């Protein structure tokens, strides 16, 4: 009935449906908004320029 | 350690006059180690921080 060999060896090849590959996994460079200074009134200096 | 950045420099401005804040001032190192240690192991970069 299990389809079976008088023995109990199975009459039928089964398949499994072999994994799909290995996994690549990559990095990346990431950059934000970055600002400059300011400039500050001067000052009068003494001496010529 | 309720330290706050200002109340991290006040406390280095002391003439050894740590009483018990060295309490405050150790737990406030304490968790700024560990935030470094934490980015640096997850190798989060700049920009995302």
């Amino acid at each position: 009935r299990h389809n079976l060999s008088i023995d109990g060896q199975p009459l039928s090849l089964a398949i499994y449906a072999e994994p799909t590959d290995p996994k690549a996994l990559l990095t990346s460079m990431v950059q934000a908004s970055q600002g400059g200074s300011a400039v500050l009134p001067g000052t009068l200096s003494l001496y010529r320029f | 350690g309720g330290l706050d950045i200002a109340g991290f420099m006040t406390l280095v401005l002391k003439e050894s006059l740590n009483a018990n804040e060295t309490t405050q001032l150790v737990q406030f190192c304490h968790v700024m180690a560990q935030l470094s240690l934490s980015v640096q192991t997850l190798r989060l970069s700049e920009a995302e921080l």
